[PDB]
Formats: structure tokens, sequence, C-alpha cells
RNA sequence: ACGAGACUCUGGCAUGCUAACUAGUUACGCGACCCCCGAGCGGUCGGCGUCCCCCAACUUCUUAGAGGGACAAGUGGCGUUCAGCCACCCGAGAUUGAGCAAUAACAGGUCUGUGAUGCCCUUAGAUGUCCGGGGCUGCACGCGCGCUACACUGACUGGCUCAGCGUGUGCCUACCCUACGCCGGCAGGCGCGGGUAACCCGUUGAACCCCAUUCGUGAUGGGGAUCGGGGAUUGCAAUUAUUCCCCAUGAACGAGGAAUUCCCAGUAAGUGCGGGUCAUAAGCUUGCGUUGAUUAAGUCCCUGCCCUUUGUACACACCGCCCGU
């Protein structure tokens, strides 16, 4: 399923040339939930983002 | 700074196997007149004048005169 | 990056150390004061050292600064220094003291002080960090 | 008093029913303008972009290619006649039409390139709102310039055909293909 | 202490100051035209007075002088609560663009810029210096900087409507910018005037752009290479076409492989206009406006350059040193 997340926190940036953004996301559906996510584009902290799939974590430099 | 502040010349001297080259550079030093130096100070210098002597005031006197 | 220089920051303080009196909180007030006291040849440069004087005036009323002492400070700071309770912290109707202690004072002729108090010592003998 | 498009489309029956694209679409009231040109300074400061309306950024958009470059007369009487097709074809307000395109051509996962000159390999990532319409409207603008291109049919015509199928969501538009690519090469880098 | 910053020029603000017939505005008179259904304290006027005997005021717009103005100053956060960073209010402006630029070096370029210059060589059958004619441009082929295109977001034919930076009659020195009238279809030719210049060209009627017309995916009315025949200007002289004009001819080219350049806001790109060269003269350069964006507010992956640690048998410094046949 599709879920949607709110950006809490804006953490760094990674990639090989500093493309992503590394960022915590907190899901709409669940106030509790949280985890980090890669970013492609400017970002910054209210955005809504759109998880296809919502399972992956990233790597958290 | 330099355009006024600083005087240039550039010669050449013949001797006998060839050509020599001087180059002579003067500083001038500041003159408040305009005689020997230039009368602008450089810009970051900043001079900040000491404070004058005063006289602690002690009780309230009124002179007339 | 808005970094002041040197220049300005040495004016800066040599101005606040001279005319504190003079200064305050005010920008532009300062910034007429600098054209009274100093000499600067630039409109740019008194602007800096005027607006750099304001906020060091800020946060010398905020709290003692780490570079420059004005001499009302200074006195005032003597009579906060002053400072005096009305009773000694050393005064004590009981001091505790070891059996050791006594018997070093004992050594020394004074044991007879009435204000001693014999504490039992701890009886584990364990004061070292455990090494590992 | 009512401020309209072109003094004709009205602004407040639009509405977004994408949340997350809601911040980033300026098409509401505060935004509501009468003609897609106001020499703004929106590239000054970062996000600064997203208070610009929409159709202006549009008409920004549809300045390629080097041969149109600064011709934004062009551009906006392009995009006049694109809504009046629109509005003829459909029967809706062609701002509705614009919104529900920008909101079905943006990707929504992407993939990020570790590319070692020859060969390169990814890994997915997600898309931020404001670089989905960003893209969205980069897609719908390629489409309609490569459909118009050698052809005898008007660049208006090509817009409102792009536009319209990109509301609809078939297939037949540049800007639904190139979306499910780029989707299904990042479905394939997880 | 030098460099950096500071500094100088430049671009944005001033209905506050100074003051202007080589700049204007407003007002008032005269005049031309339109509406006699509203004829008016009516509209349009880059048409004429209002300084010079007497017949208006004033700098908003134009010029350029003196001063003001912005300092991370105010607020809220984050920071050792420091140095400073982010956001916001107010505000013309919260990072305009250039110039100058240290210690040390390179066997970097220039003797073809110099009556700058050391040594060689030549000097009357000249390597001196003039004159005449050629060459520097010669074409099986490779490599750079560029101009024009491959069209319909176009081409063609009309109509309408807007700039800025600058130059202009020259010691030798011959060669200036051009308004207006007539002739020619055009390149041009005749007259007759202004300007040594905020005075004349000139209100610099620029091009893109805008509004209509024709064409209709056809190497086509896209593109304009290569050629034929005529006409005219500069020159003492035009052939190996100086340049320009008119008919005719109508090539490749349908977006470009490996590879590679430049660029973050009035910027990139499109579009014209000045200056330099210039008897004749811009596909170059150096400036100026006009139309005007997509993307980014990051990183050390590529490239390169700096620091710190570390190893060295290198110091002509890895283009090194060095071993064995
Ligand atoms: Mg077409
Ligand atoms: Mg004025
Ligand atoms: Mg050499
Ligand atoms: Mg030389
Ligand atoms: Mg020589
Ligand atoms: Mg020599
Ligand atoms: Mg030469
Ligand atoms: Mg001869
Ligand atoms: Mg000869
Ligand atoms: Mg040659
Ligand atoms: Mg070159
Ligand atoms: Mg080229
Ligand atoms: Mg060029
Ligand atoms: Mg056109
Ligand atoms: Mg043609
Ligand atoms: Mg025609
Ligand atoms: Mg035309
Ligand atoms: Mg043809
Ligand atoms: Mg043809
Ligand atoms: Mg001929
Ligand atoms: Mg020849
Ligand atoms: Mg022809
Ligand atoms: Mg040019
Ligand atoms: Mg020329
Ligand atoms: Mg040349
Ligand atoms: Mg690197
Ligand atoms: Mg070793
Ligand atoms: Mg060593």
């Amino acid at each position: 399923p599709i879920k949607l997340a709110r950006v809490t926190k804006v953490l760094g940036r990674t990639g090989s040339q500093g493309q992503c953004t590394q960022v915590r996301v907190e899901f709409m559906d669940d106030t509790s939930r949280s985890i980090i996510r890669n970013v492609k584009g400017p970002v910054r902290e209210g955005d809504v983002l759109t998880l296809l799939e919502s399972e992956r974590e990233a790597r958290r430099l | 700074p330099v355009n006024y502040y600083v005087d240039t010349a550039v010669r050449h001297v013949l001797l006998r196997q060839g050509v020599l080259g001087i180059k002579v550079k003067i500083m001038l030093p500041w003159d408040p007149t305009g005689k020997i130096g230039p009368k602008k100070p450089l810009p970051d210098h900043v001079s900040i004048v000491e404070p004058k002597d005063e006289i602690l005031p002690t009780t309230p006197i009124s002179e007339q005169k | 990056g808005r970094v002041r220089t040197k220049t300005v920051k040495k004016a800066a303080r040599v101005i606040i150390e001279k005319y504190y009196t003079r200064l305050g909180n005010d920008f532009h007030t300062n910034k007429r004061v600098c054209e009274e006291i100093a000499i600067i040849p630039s409109k740019k440069l008194r602007n800096k050292i005027a607006g750099y004087v304001t906020h060091l005036m800020k946060r010398i009323q905020r709290g003692p600064v780490r570079g420059i002492s004005i001499k009302l400070q200074e006195e005032e700071r003597e009579r906060r220094d002053n400072y005096v309770p009305e009773v000694s912290a050393l005064d004590q109707e009981i001091i505790e003291v070891d059996p050791d202690t006594k018997e070093m004072l004992k050594l020394l002729d004074f044991g007879s002080l009435s204000n001693l108090q014999v504490t039992q010592p701890t009886v584990g003998m364990n004061f070292k960090t455990p090494r590992g | 008093p009512d401020i309209k498009l072109f003094g004709k489309w009205s602004t407040d029956d639009v509405q977004i029913n994408d949340i997350s694209l809601q911040d980033y679409i300026a098409v509401k009231e505060k935004y509501a303008k009468y003609l897609p040109h106001s020499a703004g300074r929106y590239a000054a400061k970062r996000f600064r972009k997203a208070q610009c309306p929409i159709v202006e950024r549009l008409t920004n958009s549809m300045m390629m290619h080097g041969r149109n470059n600064g011709k934004k007369l062009m551009t906006v009487r392009i995009v006049k006649h694109a809504f009046e097709i629109i509005h003829l074809l459909t029967g809706e307000n062609p701002l509705q039409v614009l919104v529900n395109a920008i909101i079905n051509s943006g990707p929504r996962e992407d993939s990020t390139r570790i590319g070692r000159a020859g060969t390169v390999r990814r890994q997915a990532v997600d898309v931020s709102p404001l670089r989905r319409v960003n893209q969205a409207i980069w897609l719908l603008c390629t489409g309609a310039r490569e459909a118009a291109f050698r052809n005898i049919k008007t660049i208006a015509e090509c817009l409102a055909d792009e536009l319209i199928n990109a509301a609809k969501g078939s297939s037949n538009s540049y800007a639904i293909k190139k979306k499910d690519e780029l989707e299904r090469v990042a479905k394939s880098n997880r």
C-alpha cells in the first residue's frame, strides 16, 4: 500500500556527489512511527512524502 | 592608496656588457600639509583621541556671572 | 560571511574602554559619538565600528566580557567582591573528626577541644578504581 | 472583485486532490492573477518558486529550445489558445485539467546513480514534492514540443492533447510513459 | 609587517539641498482639426509667445555637485551562548560588477614596437634604400576559433510600435557625421544647408517582439553554397572576382559517433546597435541596450590545487635513482 509521511527533521546530505538528502519521517496514519529516508530533490521540514514501499530503511550517516 | 602614497621610478643604464635596469619605490610619510607627503591618511588607520581629565562632581553648585 | 577584521574590533574595544560613559545600545547615537571622538577616514568603516560597539555594549550589559575591562566596572566588581556574610562558614558548633585526627591533635596538646566529635571510621577499605 | 485568468477562467472551483503537492501548486485565491506574466524574482532564494503561480511556471518552461528563448509573449498566447482548446474538448475548467495533469505526471520514486563512467548502478530513493512538480512540468512541455515538431499541427493543439491525456491518466501521453519507466526502474533497483 | 580586508570606479534610493533657453514640466495666450443630440473649466497637437525694451512660475521628469543612507543594526532560534549561522519585520538596497593586488620563481613570450641594448654577420654587384611586377590567398589531405541552417514556437508580404553606450570636418595627413529638394527601379548621381557638438545628424521612428496576409510536411515559398550575364562606387591601379546592386542558377544539410566547452539572475540564450582596424571594410574583437528562462543554495565521485601525518637509497629532486644478462 501507498503511505504518506511528514518530514520531522532534516539530517544531512548523502550520495557520491551529495545529491540525496537524509531525513527523518513520521507516518501520518501512526504518529508514533518514524524512520529514516533518502530523498531526491530540494526538501525541507514539514514536507509530505509519498512512500510506495514504506518498509525499507536507509543506513544513516 | 598606492596611487598617492607610493612614488615609483624605472631607469636603464648602459654598461660595457649590456643594459642594467633600476627600479625605485618610495613610500611617502603622512603630512597634514601637502608639502612633503599626502594630506589624507591611510584608509585603515584609525586614531582614537585620549579623553581629557574631568573633575568628579560632589555637591550641586550654582554659579551666577 | 560577516566576520569583522581585527581593525574594527581593536578600534571598537579602544573606544569602549575610553568612552564607556557616552555610549549605549543605540547604533545611531553610537555612530554619532564615534565620529565625534575618533578619526575614521571612511563612512563604511565608521559604520562597522559603531555596529560592533553596539553589540559589545549589549554583551557587556548581559555580563562580563573576556576582553576589555571598564574602570567603573572594575570598581563595581570590587564592591561585589567585598561581599561578607554575617556569620563565618567556618564556625561550627560540632566538627566531626576521625580518631586519627584526634590522635594528631592530642600529640599537639589540643585534645581538650569541646567542638570535636569522633565519628566511626568506614569499616571497609576499598578506595581504588577497579582495574580492567 | 473576482480575478479570472485571461478574464474568463475562475480559480475558486479548482481543488487539489494530493495533500503532498498542496503546498507547491499555487492556483488558489492569493495566487490568482489575470495573466501568467509578472516579471517576478522567484529564483533569488531557495523554495521561493513554490509561490509562483503554476500557469506562469508552465509559461516559463515552454520557452525552449534556444530558438525560442525569451519569447514569453508567444508562450502566453500559446497557453491561452491551449486552454481554449482544452475547454472546448473536455468541457471543464482548464486549470483543473492542468492541476490533474501535473499531479499525475510527477514521479513518486526515483533511482539515484552510482556510475563509473561506463557502467552505472542505482539505488531507489524518494522524490520531494517540489521536484515532482518541476519534473511534471518539464515532461509535459517536452512532450508537447516533440509532438509539434515537423507536423502540420499547432503547438497549442499538441499542448492541449498532452495536458488532456496526462490528466486522464492515459498512456498515450509522453509524461505518463516517462513516469512509468522511471518508477519501473526505481522498483527494479530496490 | 606585507598579502586578504580596508581602498577607487560603477549600479540601485532622496517629490530633502544647490540650479539650469545647449534640459524640461505645468499653466496661460494664439492657431489648426473633431463633435450643433449633449459646443464644453471639451478632446489631439514633437503646432507657435511667455530669458533676451516690457510680456509666467517650478525642478517631478533630464544633467551633476555637496551631503545622507546599511551596520548582520531589531526580533526569534541554533551555537562553548563566544566568533559566527538560519529565518523574519522594516527598508531602495540585508551578497551589484570591476580595478589594484604579497614572498619567491619560469632558461614562459617578445631583439618583428622602440633613436632600449651587449656580442656576431653584411655594408656599394648591399642583408642599406627606392622603383616596377609577383607572393603572403597557392590544394589529393588532417586540426582549432566561428557564421548560417536543417523550418509551421516557421518562411514570405504588408501594417503598427519601443533603446543604450558612443563617434563626427585630422601638425605631417590626402581621408568627417549627415538633414532637405530633384533624377534613377536599386546600388547610386546631382544640388543646397547644419555641426569642432546636451546646440546638427537626432525625439538616434534599431532588430527581435506585436497585429493581419499567403504557404502547408513536399529537400517545400526551408537553406543559400557554387556559377552566368549586366550596372555602380573606392582608388594611380580591381585580373587571382576590393566592396555594393539587379535578373538568372539552386549544392550539402531532415538535429549530428567517440569525445568535449561555458554558465547560478536581469544571469544563460535570442536580437539588433556603436568603437577598433577603415581610401575601399566585419563572419573578429571590445562595449551597449532590448526580450528574458529551466535548474541548484550541495559534494569531494571525476579533474585540479592546497594543508596535516607518514616513508624515502630522490636533492639536476620520479622525466629521479638503480640491478643483472
Ligand atoms: Mg507543427
Ligand atoms: Mg530632480
Ligand atoms: Mg626559450
Ligand atoms: Mg622588446
Ligand atoms: Mg632590435
Ligand atoms: Mg640585438
Ligand atoms: Mg609581427
Ligand atoms: Mg622601376
Ligand atoms: Mg614592391
Ligand atoms: Mg596569412
Ligand atoms: Mg583563440
Ligand atoms: Mg561554432
Ligand atoms: Mg562570435
Ligand atoms: Mg514570429
Ligand atoms: Mg527564404
Ligand atoms: Mg506573400
Ligand atoms: Mg514583418
Ligand atoms: Mg528548394
Ligand atoms: Mg528552395
Ligand atoms: Mg561579371
Ligand atoms: Mg594569388
Ligand atoms: Mg536571387
Ligand atoms: Mg559587435
Ligand atoms: Mg566599421
Ligand atoms: Mg582580427
Ligand atoms: Mg576530489
Ligand atoms: Mg618503507
Ligand atoms: Mg625527509
